[PDB]
């Protein structure tokens, strides 16, 4: 027999669950970081693009594409709840590292000025969701919206010191418009920069709200996709040719 | 850094950067230099650079080794996009604050949307100090002083470790039982249901529970601590007051332009008028950040970067006072290491060889005329 | 009797890959303000371009004479695998996950959004910047290089993978490899379609699809996990 | 292979009519005066898609890079097309 | 104006043309304005009677590189040689595989399981050959194009 | 109605409309009232409303209970 005992099994699967999970988390660090760099960064990067309507709106709806797949994977097969906590957290390791060391370490940008955004509370509440309904279809719906509308609720809390306005040259300025302006990214100009600029249909103090609202319902759309794209690749497939 | 590599005919066509001053050359932390200068947008603009509807006057260095203070375009400060004119001049200011030490190259540049980036001419300039000392003050409307470099750092660090302190305790939660192969095997075997207890149930709801509550806590708590907060200021800024200059009385008509393709140097005919203001002599050709000058008729005194300037570089066949009215056909020579070190000479594989330029024309007193000539560019092999 | 595991190929495959990286991360902090600013002159020619050169030539090297040991080593005869051999065999191939999994992390995280940052501070003047030298023709070389080994050592020591082709760890392994043709589209993205330096334009898609295709990680996870279990220690575990 | 040995394959053709003209004081190419000369009355010149020039454009590297993403996306098509043309070879009989 | 042109809405411009005769016959000839985004703008016909042959006419271009050549007939035989030599190649690569039975019964041992032995040691040399042919060829070719016209753009 | 709920500085940047009459302020049906005055178009106009290109003369009621009988911008139907 390939063990000789069951302690001895008991302790290979530990060891192999421990290099599992190593895999699993640094492949899922490499390919989510990648998906969302390319996806959202540009709002990920800069405190002065973190706007009201076109970070809230995109944000949850590109991330959220991981971690349908991954839970679609890990609770159907081994009854593991934590797929979308995982994904959170291994993008967030990769980008406050890349923050650290080469945003800050290589061109010195100020940490406050490049700081990526909180992630965590959509992740615990999709987890929970999935785990206590225990139905894909339910955990979509439900998780999806609480994933979207709890974005910009959870990051409110870092960035509100940085909304505080002044006067800057006679102009009014937010402290993280300041943050930009002073700090010279010369690669991107300020009319990059995807913000909220006033339309004549914007009404009454809704921006925030109705981008939440429409970034949970394309965050439902994309959960929905995305649960099927990992059914699809998790198949244990083998070819001839 | 970058326009060398930047096609020669669009670094002709686009912008054209004229007299600049800089205030200081060597500069300690904390220390301010100004770049003062006049730019003029080329009537020829390239068809594929969209028209500067919406441009941004920006600051070309390696990174924040400095920090850009304030910027102004016609006296007006522009911390967001500007809408700039065809055929308009414009003076811009640009006031830097040191940051880090060593020495950087440091370029005047108009970021235009659908265009792309347009440098102008580089200064290195020297920055002597620590930049432990670099400080960044900001007063805010509500009475508040803030330093900019480290201001809501912690405040920062201490949310992200919380919520990721989270997420790790509740995987960590699961983690602490067999994971991936006994799991596994129960789910296919049909024990499933087994691997999820009435406790783990209640631990989900309780963590679910918890972040709700302390997201909406944390969010009244940050409302309350700061309760008066704006959006993200941003719109392209319209009129901008553009230069009102005397016309040139000097009329400049291009016969022929030419360079030869091995070659260090450019050619021209050109057909002189001049329209009063006294005898005058060409003095300085300006072609792309390069600029050739007949040292007899003008010298700079602006400290205008070396590697761009060629003293002698402007040879005129007769460059004698032209008389009021005089109609003179010159043969001018623009030569220079530059032409090949800014590879200039790569107009040789441009879909378009045609060049555009600004002349300097100065008379007995010193007053200068600026004419603006374009032509096509003919290569020159044999 | 030695042991199932080798803590000793282990700890090389981490620590081979955290020192070559942490060294090419100081040459970069080194010689990339000094010489790799300005594309036309001879310091970044003896600086970016030699490290350029000399690193597709070894690529190269390493890929061939790796992957071709692999393949001449290949057990001929793989009905005669002892059940122990099979599981030490399995951890082998696990250590081989784990060396690619870590050199995903290194070159599609880590050197990705580092030149997304180098992007963001200079202006762009060539094809061949540090960022790019590092980025492009090195850190994806070495994870295909990785990617590559692991899955011929898979077909060609496991009696598990070595029935057929494996498609997930066919999707897995090759799919990020197209990532290195796709910096054409890059090239030919920011040279002609956008003028502008944004992260997020539709010209870096292709990237952000073939990065889907390393999710097919959870398919050959599921077989890998079989692997281990089909020579008689998912019994012995399940009791 | 395909997508980069298209232009050097077609590079001995199409060089003799690359050779710089000065036409009437303007630079222009030996196929730009075959274009000017020959009247294409449902063809005005602004149709052409060829290159123009960028600020992004760099030194020396336009026909290469487009080389290498032509032989890029031929491979996305060569793949999808395989499939396609699979699907085309089914030998199926229909009842209705 | 070889290229395209910019024009402003109310303003008048004076335009020439100055064209050559070809062809024989009598021709109603027109100036016009094609517009982008827009389409033709035709102005007022005339009718232009050519006299003449067709064979007489020349259209002699003088390069930089200080050669003078004809328009009609310049780089012609150029490119049907080249068009010629690959086309006679790719005819060669068919009918090497032409000679034996082609559709039937190469698909009979296909389906029966006997398609390895439809192709051969030889077969497998010549496709070698023919590639390696293929890329020194167009390598060559583009070094003797690039050393007979050294100056292009 | 529907100005109020329309951003400040949108309003404020626009248009400016200045000397303007109504001819009456209590008509019969079938009865006509002219409403006249002078619009100015703002030269700094917000980037995020397109230049009026193409620009439409209206009248803001809660329907047809008038019907417009003609409309004029410089003397011109
Ligand atoms: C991530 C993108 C997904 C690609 C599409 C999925 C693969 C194709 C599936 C259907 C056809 C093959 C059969 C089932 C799969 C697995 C597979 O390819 O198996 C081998 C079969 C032959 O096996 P068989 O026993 O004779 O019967 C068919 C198996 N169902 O090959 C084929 O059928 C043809 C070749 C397979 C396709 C190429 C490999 C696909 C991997 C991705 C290529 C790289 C592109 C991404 C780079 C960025
Ligand atoms: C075997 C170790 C465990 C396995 C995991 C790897 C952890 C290793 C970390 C290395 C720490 C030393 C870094 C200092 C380099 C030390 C180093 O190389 O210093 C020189 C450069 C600076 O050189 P220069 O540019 O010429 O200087 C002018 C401007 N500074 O700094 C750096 O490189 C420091 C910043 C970058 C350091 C990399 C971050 C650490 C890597 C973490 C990997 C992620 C692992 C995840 C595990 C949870
Ligand atoms: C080139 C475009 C491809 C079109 C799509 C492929 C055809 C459809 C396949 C699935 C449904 C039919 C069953 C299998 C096919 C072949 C087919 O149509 O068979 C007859 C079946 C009835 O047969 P059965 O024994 O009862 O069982 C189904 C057979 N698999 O008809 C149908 O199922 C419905 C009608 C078929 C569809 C119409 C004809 C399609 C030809 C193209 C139409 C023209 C459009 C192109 C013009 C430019
Ligand atoms: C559902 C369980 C019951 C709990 C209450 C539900 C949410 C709260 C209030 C309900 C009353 C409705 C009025 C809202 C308060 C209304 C409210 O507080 O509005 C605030 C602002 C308005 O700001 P203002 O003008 O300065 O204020 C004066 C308003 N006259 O509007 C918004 O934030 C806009 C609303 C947010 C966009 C979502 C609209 C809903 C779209 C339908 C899909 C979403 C629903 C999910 C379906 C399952
Ligand atoms: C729709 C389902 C009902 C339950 C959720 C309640 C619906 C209403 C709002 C929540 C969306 C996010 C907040 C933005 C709204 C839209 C809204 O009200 O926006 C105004 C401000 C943002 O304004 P600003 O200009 O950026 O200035 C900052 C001032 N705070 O947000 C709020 O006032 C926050 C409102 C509520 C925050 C608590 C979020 C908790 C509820 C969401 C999670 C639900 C998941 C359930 C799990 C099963
Ligand atoms: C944005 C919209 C949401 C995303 C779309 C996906 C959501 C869920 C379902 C829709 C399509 C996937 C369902 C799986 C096919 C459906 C599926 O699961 O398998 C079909 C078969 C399986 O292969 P087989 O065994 O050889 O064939 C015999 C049938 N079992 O695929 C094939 O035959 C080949 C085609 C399979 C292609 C599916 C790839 C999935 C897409 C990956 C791309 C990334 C995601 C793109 C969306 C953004
Ligand atoms: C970064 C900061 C880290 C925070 C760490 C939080 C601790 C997390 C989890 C604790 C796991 C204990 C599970 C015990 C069940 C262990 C368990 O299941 O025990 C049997 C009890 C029996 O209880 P009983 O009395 O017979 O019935 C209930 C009424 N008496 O069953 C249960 O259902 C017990 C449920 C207890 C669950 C506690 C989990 C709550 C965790 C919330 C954390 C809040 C976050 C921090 C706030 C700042
Ligand atoms: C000094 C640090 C620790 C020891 C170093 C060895 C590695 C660490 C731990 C495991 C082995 C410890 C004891 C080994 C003693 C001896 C030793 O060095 O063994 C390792 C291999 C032998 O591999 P093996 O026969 O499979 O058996 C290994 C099990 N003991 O040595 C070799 O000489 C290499 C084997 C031949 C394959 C060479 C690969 C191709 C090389 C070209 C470059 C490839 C590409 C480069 C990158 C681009
Ligand atoms: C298969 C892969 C497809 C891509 C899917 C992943 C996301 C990638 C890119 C788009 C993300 C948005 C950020 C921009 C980065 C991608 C990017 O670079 O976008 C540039 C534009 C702004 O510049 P531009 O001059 O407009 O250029 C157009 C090029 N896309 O951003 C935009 O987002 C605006 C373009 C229009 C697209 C709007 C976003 C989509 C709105 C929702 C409908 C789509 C369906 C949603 C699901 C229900
Ligand atoms: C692969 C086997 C080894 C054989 C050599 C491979 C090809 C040749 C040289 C390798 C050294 C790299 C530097 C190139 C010479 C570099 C070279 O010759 O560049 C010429 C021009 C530059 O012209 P210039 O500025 O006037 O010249 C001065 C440059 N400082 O650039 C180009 O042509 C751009 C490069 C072509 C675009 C492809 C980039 C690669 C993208 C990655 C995907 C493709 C790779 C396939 C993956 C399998
Ligand atoms: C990438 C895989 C490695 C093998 C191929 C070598 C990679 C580099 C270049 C080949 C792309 C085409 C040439 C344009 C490059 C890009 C390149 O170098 O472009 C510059 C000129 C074109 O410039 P121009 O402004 O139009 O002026 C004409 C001057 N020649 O082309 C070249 O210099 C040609 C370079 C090489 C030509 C030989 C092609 C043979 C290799 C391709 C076939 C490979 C298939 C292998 C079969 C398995
Ligand atoms: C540009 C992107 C690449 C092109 C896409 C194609 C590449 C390869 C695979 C993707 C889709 C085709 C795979 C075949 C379906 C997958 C396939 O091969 O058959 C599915 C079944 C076969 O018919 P059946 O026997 O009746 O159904 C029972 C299953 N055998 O089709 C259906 O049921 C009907 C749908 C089939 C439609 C496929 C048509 C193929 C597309 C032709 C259009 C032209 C190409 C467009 C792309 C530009
Ligand atoms: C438009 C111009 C048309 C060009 C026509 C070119 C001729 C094409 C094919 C010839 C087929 C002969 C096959 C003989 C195998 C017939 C064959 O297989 O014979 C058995 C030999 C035995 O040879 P051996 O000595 O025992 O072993 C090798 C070393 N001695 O096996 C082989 O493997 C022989 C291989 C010979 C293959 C020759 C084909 C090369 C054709 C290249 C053409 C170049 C293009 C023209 C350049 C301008
Ligand atoms: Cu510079
Ligand atoms: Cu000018
Ligand atoms: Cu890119
Ligand atoms: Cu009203
Ligand atoms: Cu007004």
């Amino acid at each position: 027999s390939a063990v000789r005992s069951h302690a001895e099994a008991v302790q290979v699967s530990r060891t192999i669950d421990w290099m599992a999970l190593f895999v699993v988390f640094f492949v899922i660090v490499g390919s989510y970081h990648i998906h969302a760099m390319l996806t959202m960064g540009d709002w990920d990067f800069w405190s002065d693009w973190k706007d009201r309507r076109l970070w809230v709106t995109v944000t949850p709806i590109v991330l959220v594409t991981f971690p349908a797949a991954v839970q679609s994977y890990l609770w159907e097969r081994y009854r593991l709840p934590w797929g979308a906590t995982v994904c959170v957290l291994g993008l967030l390791l990769g980008e406050w590292i890349n923050r650290y060391f080469n945003f800050w370490g290589w061109t010195y940008f100020p940490i406050n000025f490049v700081f990526p955004a909180s992630l965590v509370p959509g992740a615990i509440i999709l987890d929970t969701v999935l785990m206590l309904s225990g139905s894909y279809l339910f955990t979509a719906i439900v998780g999806a919206m609480g994933w979207g509308l709890i974005f910009y609720p959870g990051n409110w809390p870092i960035i509100a010191p940085l909304h505080v306005p002044v006067e800057y040259n006679g102009m009014l300025m937010s402290i993280a418009d300041i943050q930009g302006y002073n700090y010279v990214r010369t690669g991107t100009p300020e009319y990059i920069r995807m913000v909220e600029k006033g339309t004549l249909r914007t009404f009454g103090k809704d921006v925030a709200p109705v981008s939440a609202f429409f970034s949970a319902f394309m965050s439902i759309l994309i959960y929905f996709m995305w649960h099927f794209i990992g059914r699809w690749f998790s198949n244990e497939r083998f070819l001839q040719s | 850094h970058g326009e060398k590599s930047q096609a020669a005919f669009m670094r002709m066509r686009t912008i054209h950067w004229y007299d600049l001053s800089w205030s200081k050359e060597k500069v300690k932390i904390n220390e301010t230099v100004e770049i003062k200068g006049k730019f003029h947008v080329f009537e020829g603009w390239p068809e594929t650079v969209d028209e500067p509807d919406v441009a941004f006057l920006n600051v070309g260095m390696p990174g924040p080794v400095f920090i850009r203070k304030e910027s102004y375009i016609g006296g007006q400060l522009v911390p967001r996009s500007v809408r700039l004119e065809i055929g308009k001049t414009y003076d811009f200011r640009v006031v830097l604050k040191a940051r880090r030490p060593g020495d950087w190259h440091v370029h005047t540049m108009m970021n235009v949307q659908g265009g792309g980036p347009i440098i102008g001419p580089g200064k290195w300039i020297t920055v002597e100090g620590s930049m432990s000392e670099f400080r960044n003050p900001v007063t805010t409307l509500t009475g508040q002083t803030v330093d900019l470099e480290n201001y809501n750092e912690g405040n920062t660090y201490f949310w992200h470790a919380f919520w990721f302190a989270i997420g790790v305790a509740w995987i960590g939660y699961w983690s602490r039982r067999p994971i991936f192969i006994p799991r596994l095997l129960m789910v296919d075997a049909g024990r499933a249901d087994e691997l999820v207890s009435a406790t783990d149930r209640k631990v989900a709801m309780g963590f679910l529970a918890a972040t709700i509550l302390i997201v909406v806590m944390a969010m009244s708590s940050a409302n309350s601590k700061y309760p008066i907060t704006i959006p993200l200021q941003a719109g392209t800024m319209r009129g901008m007051k553009p230069l009102e200059l005397p016309a040139p009385t000097v009329s400049v008509k291009v016969e022929d332009a030419t360079y030869r393709v091995p070659g260090r140097a450019m050619r021209m005919k050109l057909t002189i008028t001049n329209h009063g203001n006294s005898p005058i002599r060409l003095g300085e050709f300006y072609t792309a950040s390069v600029r050739f000058l007949d040292s007899d008729v003008y010298k700079d005194t602006t400290g205008y970067p070396e590697d761009l300037l060629a003293e002698d570089g402007l040879s005129v066949s007769d460059n004698s006072p032209l008389a009021p009215g005089e109609t003179r056909t010159v043969d001018v020579t623009a030569s220079d290491a530059a032409w090949e070190v800014y590879r200039l000479s790569d107009i040789i594989y441009d879909p378009d060889s045609r060049f555009a330029g600004l002349l300097f024309f100065f008379d007995a007193t010193g007053n200068r005329q600026v004419v603006q000539i374009d032509a096509p560019l003919i290569p020159s092999f044999m | 009797e030695a042991p199932l595991l080798d803590k000793k190929w282990l700890t090389f495959a981490l620590a081979i890959y955290t020192v070559f990286y942490l060294w090419v991360r100081w040459y970069e902090g080194v010689y990339g303000w000094s010489a790799g600013l300005d594309s036309f002159a001879p310091e970044f020619e003896t600086y970016w371009m030699n490290f350029l050169y000399t690193e597709i030539v070894l690529e190269i090297v390493t890929a061939s004479i790796l992957w071709g040991y692999l393949w001449k080593t290949r057990d001929r005869n793989l009905a005669a695998l002892t059940p122990r051999e099979e599981l030490r065999r399995n951890f082998t191939h696990l250590v081989w996950l784990v060396a690619y999994a870590w050199a995903i992390y290194w070159g599609a995280s880590y050197f990705t959004e580092q030149d997304g940052t180098w992007h963001q501070t200079i202006v762009r003047d060539t094809d061949f910047t540090p960022s790019h030298i590092i980025e492009f023709y090195l850190s994806y070389p070495i994870y295909i290089i990785t990617g590559f080994a692991a899955f011929i050592y898979a077909k060609t020591r496991l009696p598990f993978f070595a029935k057929g082709i494996s498609l997930p760890y066919l999707v897995l392994v090759v799919g990020p490899f197209m990532i290195l043709p796709n910096v054409g589209l890059n090239e030919w993205g920011h040279t002609f379609w956008f003028m502008e330096e944004l992260f997020v334009a539709p010209l870096h898609y292709g990237f952000v699809i073939f990065g889907w295709l390393a999710l097919a990680v959870m398919g050959t996870l599921t077989q890998t996990f079989y692997s281990f279990a089909q020579g008689g220690l998912g019994q012995s575990l399940c009791e």
